[PDB]
RNA sequence: GGUUUGAUAGAAACGGGAUGUAAGCACCAAGGCAACGAGGUGUUCAGUCCGCGUUUACUAACCAUUCGUUCCUUUCACUU
RNA sequence: GGAGAUCGUGAGCUGGGUUUAGACCGUCGUGAGACAGGUCGGUUACUAUCUACUAGAGGUGCCCGAGGUCUGCGGGUAAGC
RNA sequence: CCCUAACUGGAGUCCGGUGAAGCUUACAUUCUAGUGCACAGUCUAGAGACCUCUAGGGGGAAGUGAAGACCCCGUGGAGC
RNA sequence: UGUUCGGGUCGAAGCAGGGCUGUGAAGUCCUGUGGACCGUUCACAAACGAAAAUCCUGGUAAUAGUAGCAGCAAAGCAGGGUGAGACUCCCUGCCGCCGAAGGGGCCAGGUUUCCUCGGCAAUGUUCGUCAGCCGAGGGUUAGUCGGUCCUAAGACGUACCGUAAUUCGAGUACGCCGAAAGGGAAACAGGUUAAUAUUCCUGUACCAUUUAGCGUUUAGUCUGACGUCUCAGGGCAAGCCGAGCGGCGUCGUCGCGCCGUCUAAGCAGCGAACCCCGUGGAGAGCCGUAAUGGCGAGAAGCGGGCGAAUCUGUAAUGGCACAAGUCGGCUUCACCCCGGGACCCGUGAAAAGGACAGCUAAAUGUCCGUACCGAGAACUGACACAGGUGCCCCUAGCUGAAAAGGCUAAGGCGUGUCGGAGUAAUUCAGUUAAGGGAAUUCGGCAAAUUAGCUCCGUAACUUCGGGAUAAGGAGUGCCUGCUGUGUAGACAGCAGGUCGCAGUGACCAGGGGGCUCUAACUGUCUAAUACCAACAUAGGAGAUUGCAAACCCGUAAGGGCUAG
RNA sequence: UGGAGGACCGUAAACGGUAUUGAUCUGCAAAUCAUUCGUGUGACCUGCGUCUCGUAGUGAAAUGCUAAUCUAACCCGGCA
RNA sequence: UUAUGCUAUCAGGUGGAUGGCUCGGCUCAAGAGCUUAUGAAGGACGUGCCAAGCUGCGAUAAGCCCGGGGUAGGUGCAUGGAGCCAAUGAACCCGGGAUUUCCGAAUGGGACCUCUCCGUAGUGAUCAUUCAUGAUCGGGAACGCUCCGAAUUGAAA
């Protein structure tokens, strides 16, 4: 249909469920990966540094 | 008189009927707003202060005094078809009547006697075939030349 | 009919039980200074991301 | 424009019109053992209708309010 | 008969041509591409604030109070060709 | 189409309820000519104009929407 | 800020308005408000002075009591209630809408919207005593319904190896997950609540695992387990007709019209086709099918065996106004069983489970879901959104080829949530129009004409298939009486009479022909200005490579093509 | 007799989107509605599941599509 | 009584500026500085007489036990009703213990299922020894060490 509000109403499914280990929606159901905390990929804690300034 | 729709969703499920189809009589209001259970709605639908009202159904004496003078062979003339033939009468029915009315006439002739095998299989391939188109028009033939063996 | 198990249904009722009009006698004791929280919604807007 | 000192609007009856001969009843009807029978003829220029007219007070035009005094003050020629 | 009025007139209309993105033919270029050449296709937004005009009303001004009948300062005309 | 006419339903017109948004330096009852960055309701000289309100189609406010898509410029970019 | 001298509840800062001083930036005083802090000399500092940035944040005008609350589904009126208040909430009667969807069942999604009582500030395009709104309380019960169990595409984990290194990377081995529409052990009827019901209660059943007793394998096969089209046969839910019985309606005349006349699983019995076996002896030919066909490598016929849906009895006493409750017939899809044929340069899943050795008894059958919506108001698009997800699966009578269009049942609604009044222009969408008939316009754009079925007739050209519904003509209603095919349902045909301007009388339902350009055709395409001559295609041709190949991905380990 | 075909007609079943250059254009809608149309047994339409992505993917090829963004997406950092 | 209006001031509405106050923020200096398989940080769910949020706590759940300090009231942010606790020394503060659901390094197997399967009550992976046992894994504001490693920008290109 249209790109606008007609192809909208597919809007049935879900791609991120729960996570686990820290609670927030961004466990994606397809690569079984939390986005936010890293949980499924590591067992340690996603953490970057772009996630903020150059502290000077 | 006050709200009384509760009432009339429990008598409709108490009795089966649509919401529309339950009459509560207009008289008993009063008593009928007290009516709030299972129990006191099928004491009233027993006293009669409510009922069902019948189902008007869809009357078909038109259409069968039409069928009747369409099964005597009226009111069906060319300007009532409005669907091709074949849509009517499909061909495959018909020669499947046809044949299968002509091979249990064939074995019966076969059966009692008065057809020998030579002519019976001669028949039933010209049959077969397609050279009769009924099974007096069968017979016809049959008493003409003489294939039978009647005495 | 979203057929949940039970750590889904656990987190809804949860989600059912924080829409509560806070307590009179919480706004009679406070003078009037707690009088909403931020947890009340309602159910045909914003869907709950509890699921 | 009219308003009882009245035909302004409506009802009733009649004139002038529109359509085309109402329902029921009687006789006939191709036929059918019968039941039934599309339809025709008579009662019947019939029935139905009129955002037109005439006659006729039969019902309704009744009952009232308001300006033509600055308003209170006796800043009044009023009036208890 | 010929001209003018933002080559009068798209908050009146139309969209044929030109002037986007697609493609074909010819000629240029090694090529991406181009033609000032041809051909087919291709969205026409707005509830009128102010003023102007066309008609209809309510006031106030002149005035004894009210009503009626007129005059005519002016305006218009093609009323006929 | 010559050449338009009557009719039907929804809006509009009138009354009750509900109830927004977009242009806006200020003033503003205008018309003609000139002048002026050569396309003025506001300047110069004339001509007109009693005020308020309703309806109506859009002549003008170089009407509104929008830091031009056409042309040029930048020792600005991107793709090929 | 350092320092000197002070003011203030006998009223500080701040705010509104005034008097005087200074060229000015500004200072000081007075009046009203206010209720606790503020200055000054000499110096020093700075997050130090706003009218403008299509400036930022907050508040608030005009526009304006204006647009909108119409277009695809024009719906309400009378009488009686409740209430402070009634076009809008409730009951009855009339009049209406959808009726192959606006009805019923449910996935995903939602998440309490579900039921009762009490309210109307806000929400509802108006009001409201109403509510999917606001407050309080209540509601979901399983060995048999699902998940759970098996595996498909394909994921993930550990190890091995690579990488400077990892949370990174292909493969191999071992595991493990992946379907609420694939496979699958087992339950039906009735009642009960305000809201739950194959779950609770009554009755009648069934299936597994363990323990005990009584016996035993064949253990290797079968099943699960399979495409598209087409057709015969059997059965059945729905549907229809006749007779009797019980109700309701109509009743100006007649005697018709509608509703009901019910009954589950389980258990026991029977078996149509295909197939297997014993006889049989058929050809100058016999036996069959809707059709293909079969036969001395053994037909017809005659016997026996394995073998379906469904049907018969019981369960049969439950429900019904304990009112009747008895029988026959026709048809039957869109559902179930069984068998045949055709087609493929397409060949149309796997595993768990089940069957073959079980019988009797008691015990066990944990865990999770279960309310309600499923959409013109419960989902998604910011909305109580004319879109989309779901038209995903089902649906009665008449007309008719029909699930089309029209008219009605059952069911759901008068909420595709503003009313009154009836009088201008103009506007959206329709009905009709004398005479002419494209004269309009870039252009027959737009609208009109034709339209069903039967019969007759049918051109140039042609790849011989077509063109073709070519073109062009005639018939069609109703009544009376019949004939033919067929087991039947039904279908086809005839003779006479007769009405109207008109007989596919409404609904539905092609205008046709000729000459050119272009692409062979069916197909694809700029979601939201381009459905075309563009892309694709079958056909034609060329090139590389003999597999540790050609071509390509990776830093490597290793891979794609390649189960070639 | 038989029942083949990227055959024919045709549903507001489903999928698509020609023309009106109609309605709306602060809309019902940040692409919808009405009529008129094209395919409708196949190179068909479609539910759920699973895989392929940023100098990369997918594309019967338009520079189309990759969450209202595409001649190189989006979030944060270099970056004041 | 001149309507619709224009200018100025006053009274009121709306609104929240100014002033005064401030358990908050920011910067500098001096100290102090690791924790977790004896199950951490973080999360989900539960827990109060009336309890929705935050805070604390964990089915012993705004909490239990012991020692010291403290002395007459207590029941968190948050002075409401009704109750209870406390001279057997409470509340509160300092030190030490106990209980400590499920996920999470998460570790018997499995996660579009914070629960579920077999229960064989569970040493997950990699390692060292005498083969009793032991070690590593996650977190931490910045600081520390090793390895890999751009472009905008400047040069007025
Ligand atoms: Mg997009
Ligand atoms: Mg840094
Ligand atoms: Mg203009
Ligand atoms: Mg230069
Ligand atoms: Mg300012
Ligand atoms: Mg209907
Ligand atoms: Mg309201
Ligand atoms: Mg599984
Ligand atoms: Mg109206
Ligand atoms: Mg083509
Ligand atoms: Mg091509
Ligand atoms: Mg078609
Ligand atoms: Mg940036
Ligand atoms: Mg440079
Ligand atoms: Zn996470």
């Amino acid at each position: 249909m249209s790109k606008g509000t007609s192809s909208m109403g597919k809007r049935q499914k879900r791609t991120h469920a729960k996570c686990r280990r820290c609670g927030s929606v961004s466990f994606n159901v397809h690569t079984k990966q939390c986005t936010s905390c890293g949980f499924g990929k590591t067992s340690r804690m996603r953490t970057y540094k772009w996630q903020a300034k150059c502290k000077y | 008189m006050s709200d009384l729709s509760n009432q009339r969703k429990l008598a409709s499920k108490v009795l089966g009927c649509g919401l529309d189809r339950v009459w509560l009589n207009p008289e008993a209001s009063e008593e009928i707003a007290s009516a709030i259970t299972r129990e006191d709605i099928r004491g009233l639908i027993e006293e009669g202060t409510i009922k069902a009202k019948p189902v008007k159904g869809v009357s078909r004496g038109r259409a069968r005094a039409l069928a009747a003078k369409r099964k005597y062979g009226h009111c069906k003339g060319h300007g009532s078809r409005k669907g091709k033939k074949g849509a009517r009468t499909p061909k495959k029915e018909q020669w499947i009547k046809k044949i299968r009315a002509l091979r249990r006439r064939l074995k019966e002739l076969r059966a009692d006697g008065a057809l020998d095998k030579s002519v019976y299989c001669r028949l039933y391939r010209k049959a077969k075939g397609g050279e009769y188109r009924s099974v007096s028009h069968l017979n016809s033939h049959l008493e003409s030349e003489k294939l039978l063996k009647k005495e | 009919m979203s057929h949940n198990m039970k750590g889904q249904k656990k987190r809804l009722a949860k989600a059912h039980k924080q829409n509560t009009r806070v307590p009179v006698w919480v706004i009679v004791k406070t003078n009037r200074k707690v009088v909403s929280h931020p947890r009340r919604r309602h159910w045909r807007r914003r869907s709950l991301d509890v699921k």
